[PDB]
């Protein structure tokens, strides 16, 4: 019971200079083909073509909003029956996953009217609003991670080191994070501007904001006078694989977060074919990002919706077919 | 009740108000003495003389205005004149020495003794209204009257009232003309409440006004009457749909939403069409089609300026009269076929049409005609910064020897807020530069 | 039984509705007053659709009338027919609405939304059994788009199972008369998304065309456009009104017009229509009739049925005509004209004939198209608003009033979703 | 069933037109404001060959009115019958041709033909099994050349199996009231040929000539010429709208006058005519019908057909006459006259016999003949036009709309070919 979603992102301005072949057409509403050239034994190019079927699929014309109509939205009504709901932003380095999540790319600043965290954090309190579900008389509260060098960290609070321990009920707890109260949504874009500034981040050239640490967005359903938790909504930025070209300046520094940013993902990579076959011992404890996304496929009130990130060009095919093939192995899954 | 108050500023601000409430007691149908005759056993405020006239009971029609100078001189015209019980007596405040071309004494010297008594007055007019629109306030940029205590009345206006729209008639210095020395002067210093305190800010000169009665309506040699009674067509149809029927009206805060792009884009230049004298209202094709096309020429402008400079950002087409809207559709699309007017590309619903029933009226002794139809345009355009360049470089040429500041310093101000000023309009002039121009990646 | 609320929004509608009480007065006889003067005793044995009867055979309209501004209100009040409503009914606030939709939807507009909705429903809770209501507003100003959806929003909340159509106004970029038209008709088409069962798109030059061309009518007014509207609303829910022998309600409109959901917005259209003097020319007959249905220049909306497919249309006749020739001619069309539409949708046409005429001629009809081409309306819209917005023109006027930047970029994006729903169920086989 | 649409087109065939249609609605009673007034069964069993039934039995004609200049409309409202004529039909522009075959073939008539073959499909639809077309223009003009072709090109892409027939005035080197005329000619010609069933050439020059020695008319005007014509028009449809004993409709014709195509220009002519005065003298019978028919100085083309030889001829015949004197006297014409048929086609005349002849006469005729001597037209014109453009004369008013020479070249040999097709047909055994 995992929707999974796509996304084309489109071709920036510096590999038009680059001349650089796009091979990924999304020419119906769920599909997708990846162009890949192929040459024989003979230096006789030819053309593969790898079609590929999602639950719903993103040109490269597609808005921030579009991608949240058909992710986020619908598990908005999820959180306010009791269950509990996340979504990743899975794939390459470079590939649009904190456009998408975080907001849009303006330069300089981040345009936080965008992304999957404001447009839903808004669409609690309209939902919230409704006579059906005002009765209930919720409290939202929004907390917020970073997950960096195998630690999480925290981000309301400036550098709060956390611990990652287990309740008795078999319960991923993250202590002691801060959970401030979300009084509307002019307080939880203060939340997110504050956030985004704080996220530790490398400075380049090419990817000037690329992301170094696996960000983690909670907004907490509770009733008032209570300290139960009767929903929740945990967005997921991922920080992406890197492993093509990645040679440019890295230092000591910049491979000791680059090789662990590699190895939280292979963790992940393992869960979803354990999970594939049966009765295997679920490797949740590797990487402790596995053992935050745990809630995400095991559980009994949990609908998931991962969002694939591709990048468009000739030089990321290699990429392109190994993000395409988890999504789709992501795709076939009946846990229970 | 769409009630307006109108504040009348200083010399020039005083005597438009001769003219502008001349003509509303035309209009409504209204005798000097506040009388309306006893023909009219009808709807008053059907004709809506409400907007301009508080009814004081058994038969009294008393103005919703102040009269404010700080010279003695100007409102004792209007005690005797002719107008002497139509104004309530305690709404015509003068003081005692004029603030004498000189910014510092307005605001600070002289104008601070009498600003507690204007704005007292006003919130016993603000008190009558029931539904009020909005402030009229005439003023003359290059005054000291004008500027000084319009500066100081629209601080005090903006703190009491704030969500009101304030809309001022100003007069700005005209390029080669000018009646005073230190004009300049007391220019660059009213830009600051001109800017942040109003919300729809409107100028004329008087050179621009002066080749329209030479050229459009063939007098010889004007003089303020003359002058005046142009500036009250432009704010009796402005004004008009307020107090008239008819299809598309426009309250005051519609303009505002039509007219203004951004907080600090909101100084349009009015026109008026058919400026035509009756000799030449003969022989005439005066309809919808000819006036529409007479707005946007660049020679019958209220502003010595070119719009073929500058790019268009809106328009506010406002008619009276003898006006069926299919002819105004088929007149817009013969503007917008034309090259010589460049809109900006990110308008492209060009401008707003608003109609009025009630058409204008000949003032007896007036110099205009008697047409069927009448439009004012309310336009902004990037091209009135060419307006403001040609200012600044007379201020730039006396403040850059010190000249009068010696006059200004010695009455209550520093040295120090000339270089704020200057700054000031200067970022305006930097913000046409950046919004006429359209946009790529 | 089958009643009709009426709640007519803003200066548009008003006007619109004003001429609307006009026409369905002179249906059924009834007096300026409001007593009866008619001759035929099919008048009345279903005048309680739209009126109400009171004390002494007097009959009110069942209208709500709106307005953010007491100058429309006084309009009617002082027209024709201002002694035909019942004085309650005239809700109005006195700030005006500003051509504003944050003025109206949520400023000065959700203060009065509680002293309409508490009159909505004096009038739907004395009804037998309700059928539905009808708004009739504009897109383009402040109080038909922004009071306009903001009462419609909270209609569905409490009758969540009523037939609610819409006549609306649209903007076209030929005809403009407003500046910020493309921020108050977005915000809006966004409502009559999720809110909506029927949607009678219309425009104004689509309207001024038809009075040019084919009623060569030489001043046209907003008398004569609103004369058009207001035949095709009492065309709609004619067999609702009287016996035929076909019957058509409005729900059974909306089954056989909307194959999915969310497609719900239409191209209204009224034949004949002649010219003064070219009336003895032509002969009134049903194959008559149709060429006026389907010819582009007798759409209220400003498109062409050429650069798409037709989904489904539905034609209603109204006089005593043959049923094979409306089977017939209904049939001549969609073979003649099988490239214009959808071909995995049989027999896109319903027919629904009536017995009674309007009274001063024989055969008229309706036509009413639920067309692919209607994505030409809202990508004129979605590219002025995308040529505005992405410079924030015009916004703080919006963004003051309570109003974000959110609020805009998630109805500009649901306006271009449309856009590929029509243009998937044009296309592909 | 066998409709006729009539599409007149610019001045000449608009003013012939209208007179048509003032000979036309005398045969069938037609009053001038549109009504019935006549007194025999027969003018009504097939009066919708012409005229479509309005509503309260008026009879409006199935007539489309062609012109690039307001003025002639104005005339032809204004005259006689203007109000026999549906307003809806009468379809013109602002801009005048120039006398210009460029003009309103390309630039400003290509413009307006969309908004004609609209309105000519309106009466083709209605037609319960439409026959054919016939145009009224003139080679000479800008309107009834350029805009003439231009609409016929168009109909035989849409209708390519309906009898499209010309009755089109051919200008003369001795009446020449044009400069221009033979470039405005050859290139019309070049369109008549492969897009036309039958071509009824008529000259002014032969219809003086008529006037002066046949008639005896002392001041010719138009009206005596298009009075002409207009006798012509009417004989040639006959047999489809009144009973006979032989019946020829206009593919009967064509199917026996036409041997090979694009040998279909054909030499009208009638029969009787008689001066005033002059028909007490004359006794009405089959040998005096037959020898007008075949004078020379009773044909409407400026030619003489002792030039040449007739492949066929057609004879139709409108009155109580017998059978042996029709195929008596249709005989001993090609045996006195053997050397002035063609051989190789035995009996080359066809007979038709009518039962109704005018309402003023008895026994009447029309002379239809196909004769190897028209190339005497076609050079007569090739001799001009190759005199003008081997100077390029007058060329920079036709290139500067839009033309080049390549498009005269190849109008100027299509001709100088069709002359070496009667001339082959002609001689050479
Ligand atoms: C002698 C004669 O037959 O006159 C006709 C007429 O000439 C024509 C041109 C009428 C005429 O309509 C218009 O000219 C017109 C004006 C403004 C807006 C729309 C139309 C007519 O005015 C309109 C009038 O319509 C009616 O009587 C209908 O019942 C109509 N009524 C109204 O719209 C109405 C008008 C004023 C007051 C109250 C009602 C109607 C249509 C649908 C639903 C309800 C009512 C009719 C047949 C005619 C005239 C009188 C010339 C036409 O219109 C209608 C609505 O029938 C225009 O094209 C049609 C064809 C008609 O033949
Ligand atoms: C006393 C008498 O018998 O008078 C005759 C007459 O004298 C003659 C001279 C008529 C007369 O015709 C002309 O003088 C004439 C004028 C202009 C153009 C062409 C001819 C006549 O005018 C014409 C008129 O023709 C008709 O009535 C036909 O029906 C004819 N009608 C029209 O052309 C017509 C004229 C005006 C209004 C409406 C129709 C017709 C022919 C073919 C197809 C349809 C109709 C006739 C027999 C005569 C007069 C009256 C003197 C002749 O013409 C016709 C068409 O019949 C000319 O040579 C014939 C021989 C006739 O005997
Ligand atoms: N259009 C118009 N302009 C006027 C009129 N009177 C004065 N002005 C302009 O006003 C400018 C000076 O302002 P004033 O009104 O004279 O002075 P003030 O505003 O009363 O302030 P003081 O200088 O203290 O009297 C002059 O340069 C004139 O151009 C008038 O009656 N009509
Ligand atoms: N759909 C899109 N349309 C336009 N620009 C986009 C889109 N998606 C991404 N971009 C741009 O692509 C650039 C890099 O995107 P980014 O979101 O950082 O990729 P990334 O995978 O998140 N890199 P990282 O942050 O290390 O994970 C920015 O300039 C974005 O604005
Ligand atoms: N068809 C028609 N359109 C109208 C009428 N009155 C105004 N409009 C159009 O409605 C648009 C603006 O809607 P408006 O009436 O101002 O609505 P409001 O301001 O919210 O009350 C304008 O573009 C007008 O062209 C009318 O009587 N008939
Ligand atoms: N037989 C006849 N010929 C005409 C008439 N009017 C004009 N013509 C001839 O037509 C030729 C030119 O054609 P014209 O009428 O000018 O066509 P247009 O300019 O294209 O509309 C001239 O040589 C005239 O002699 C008419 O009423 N009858
Ligand atoms: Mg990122
Ligand atoms: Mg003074």
């Amino acid at each position: 019971s995992i929707t999974v979603c796509v996304r084309k992102r489109p071709i920036s301005r510096k590999e038009v200079n680059r001349k650089e072949i796009d091979v990924i057409s999304v020419p119906r509403k769920d599909m997708l083909i990846v162009h890949e050239p192929r040459s024989k034994v003979d230096l006789t190019k030819f053309l593969e073509n790898h079609k590929f079927r999602f639950d719903y699929a993103f040109n490269d014309t597609c808005d921030n909003a579009m991608v949240y109509k058909y992710t986020a939205k619908p598990l908005v009504k999820t959180i306010f029956e009791g269950g509990m709901a996340t979504c990743f932003a899975y794939g390459q380095t470079g590939s649009g996953k904190t456009h998408t999540m975080g907001g849009e790319f303006n330069g300089k600043v981040q345009d936080c009217k965008n992304g999957i965290y404001a447009m839903a954090a808004k669409d609690v309190f309209v939902t919230l609003n409704m006579p059906r579900y005002r009765a209930m008389n919720l409290v939202v509260s929004a907390s917020f991670f970073e997950i960096y060098s195998g630690k999480v960290f925290d981000l309301l609070s400036d550098k709060q080191k956390l611990r990652v321990l287990e309740d008795g009920k078999q319960q991923v707890q993250v202590v002691g994070l801060t959970e401030k109260v979300v009084d509307g949504v002019e307080e939880v874009l203060k939340l997110i501007q504050h956030g985004n500034a704080a996220r530790t981040s490398g400075q380049t050239s090419a990817n000037s904001n690329s992301s170094r640490s696996h960000a983690v967005f909670q907004i907490v359903l509770r009733p008032q006078g209570s300290t139960k938790i009767h929903g929740k909504f945990s967005f997921i930025d991922l920080a992406g694989n890197e492993r093509g070209v990645d040679t440019s300046s890295a230092d000591r520094q910049t491979r000791m977060e680059g090789a662990e940013i590699n190895k939280s993902l292979l963790a992940l990579k393992e869960c979803i074919r354990a999970l594939g076959k049966q009765s295997a011992h679920l490797p949740f404890r590797v990487s402790k990002l596995t053992q935050v996304l745990r809630d995400s496929f095991i559980g009994e009130k949990s609908k998931t919706c991962m969002i694939a990130m591709i990048s468009p060009g000739l030089s990321s095919c290699e990429h392109t077919l190994n993000t395409l093939r988890y999504a789709d192995r992501v795709k076939e899954l009946v846990v229970k | 009740m769409r009630e307006c108050i109108s504040i009348h500023v200083g010399q020039a601000g005083v005597q438009i108000g001769n003219a502008c409430w001349e003509l509303y007691c035309l209009e409504h149908g209204i005798q000097p003495d506040g009388q309306m005759p006893s023909d009219k056993t009808i709807g008053g405020g059907d004709d809506s003389f409400n907007t301009f006239f508080s009814e004081t009971g058994a038969g009294k029609h008393v103005p919703r205005a102040v009269f404010v100078d700080l010279e003695p001189t100007v409102i004792d015209e209007v005690r005797t004149g002719t107008y002497r019980q139509l104004f309530h007596p305690e709404q015509l405040i003068t003081g005692k020495e004029d603030a004498a071309n000189n910014y510092a004494r307005g605001h600070y010297t002289i104008g601070k003794e009498i600003i507690d008594l204007v704005l007292d007055r006003i919130r016993k007019l603000a008190d009558q209204c029931t539904g009020l629109q909005g402030f009229l306030v005439f003023h003359s940029f290059g005054g000291g009257t004008g500027s000084g205590f319009t500066s100081l009345l629209m601080e005090r206006l903006s703190v009491d009232y704030g969500k009101k729209s304030k809309l001022e008639f100003s007069i700005y210095p005209a390029p080669q003309v000018s009646t005073a020395v230190v004009e300049p002067y007391n220019s660059i210093l009213t830009t600051h409440t001109t800017l942040e305190h109003s919300d729809c800010a409107f100028m004329v000169d008087n050179e621009a006004i002066y080749d329209i009665c030479r050229r459009n309506l063939d007098i010889e040699r004007p003089t303020y009457t003359n002058l005046n009674r142009l500036i009250s067509q432009i704010v009796s149809s402005i004004t008009a749909s307020l107090r008239f029927d008819g299809a598309l009206n426009v309250d005051l805060t519609e303009f505002q939403t039509n007219l203004v792009p951004y907080p600090r884009i909101h100084f349009p230049l009015a026109t008026y069409a058919p400026v035509i004298s009756a000799e030449k209202a003969y022989h005439e094709q005066l309809s919808v089609a000819e006036i529409t096309n007479a707005c946007f020429e660049p020679a019958n402008q209220m502003v010595k300026c070119d719009p073929r400079h500058g790019k268009y950002m809106a328009c506010c087409l406002l008619y009276r009269g003898d006006v069926v809207p299919k002819d105004v559709n088929a007149a817009i699309a013969t503007i917008k076929t034309k090259r010589s007017i460049q809109f900006v590309d990110w308008c492209p619903t060009g401008f707003k049409v608003g109609i009025n029933y009630q058409p204008p009226t000949v003032v007896p002794g007036g110099d205009l005609a008697k047409v069927q139809r009448a439009v004012c345009m309310l336009s902004n355009t990037t091209a009135i910064a060419e307006a403001w360049a040609r200012l600044d470089h007379k201020f730039d040429l006396m403040y850059a020897k010190r000249a009068f500041v010696h006059w200004y310093v010695g009455e209550g101000m520093e040295e120090g807020e000339f270089s704020e000023a200057r700054e000031d309009m200067a970022a305006l002039e930097k913000d046409y530069e950046e919004v006429g121009v359209d946009s790529v990646e | 039984m089958r009643e009709i609320v009426h709640i007519q929004a803003g200066q548009c509608g008003n006007q619109i509705g004003a001429k609307f009480w006009e026409v369905i007065s002179d249906e059924h006889g009834i007096d300026p007053t409001g007593s009866y003067h008619g001759d035929s005793d099919l008048q009345l044995e279903r005048i309680n659709v739209y009126y109400n009867e009171a004390t002494g055979n007097k009959y009110v309209p069942r209208a709500i009338l709106v307005d953010l501004e007491p100058g429309t209100m006084d309009s009617v009040r002082s027209g024709p027919f201002g002694q035909i409503f019942r004085p309650d009914n005239f809700v109005f606030g006195q700030s005006g609405a500003g051509n504003n939709w944050a003025k109206g939807h949520y400023t000065e507009g959700a203060e009065l939304v509680d002293s309409v909705l508490d009159v909505v429903r004096k009038e739907s809770e004395s009804c037998d059994c309700l059928q539905g209501f009808q708004l009739t507003h504009s897109l383009g100003g402040g109080t038909g788009s922004g009071m306009g959806t903001l009462l419609i929003s909270k209609i569905r909340e409490e009758y969540p199972d009523r037939i609610m159509n819409t006549f609306s106004v649209m903007p076209s970029p030929k005809v403009s008369d407003t500046v910020v038209e493309p921020y108050n008709a977005t915000l809006s088409v966004h409502q009559l998304v999720e809110n909506t069962d029927e949607t009678y798109c219309i425009d104004n030059e689509a309207l001024y065309d038809i009075c040019f061309r084919t009623l060569k009518l030489t001043t046209p007014t907003y008398g004569d456009l609103n004369h058009l509207v207001s035949a095709t609303m009492s065309g709609v829910t004619t067999c609702l009104r009287f016996p035929g022998q076909l019957n058509a309600d409005l729900r059974k409109l909306a089954v056989n017009m909307v194959p999915f959901p969310r497609l719900h917005f239409f191209m209204p259209g009224f034949a004949p229509l002649t010219s003064r003097g070219s009336q003895q020319y032509r002969a009134l007959t049903v194959p008559e009739l149709t060429q006026q249905m389907f010819d582009s220049k007798n759409m209220m909306a400003a498109c062409d049925p050429r650069h798409g497919r037709y989904l489904t249309v539905a034609a209603i006749f109204r006089g005593r005509m043959s049923m094979k020739e409306v089977d017939e001619q209904m049939l001549n069309v969609q073979n003649k004209n099988s490239s214009y539409f959808v071909e995995w949708i049989p027999n896109n046409v319903k027919t629904a004939v009536c017995d009674i005429p309007p009274r001063g001629l024989k055969m008229s009809a309706t036509f009413i198209g639920n067309s692919t081409a209607i994505q030409e309306l809202f990508k004129r819209i979605s590219e002025q608003f995308t040529a505005m917005f992405r410079r924030k023109a015009f916004l703080h006027w919006y963004t003051g009033e309570g109003m974000d930047e959110m609020e805009f970029t998630e109805a500009e994006s649901n306006m271009n979703d449309l856009v590929s729903e029509y243009q998937q169920y044009q296309d592909a086989t």
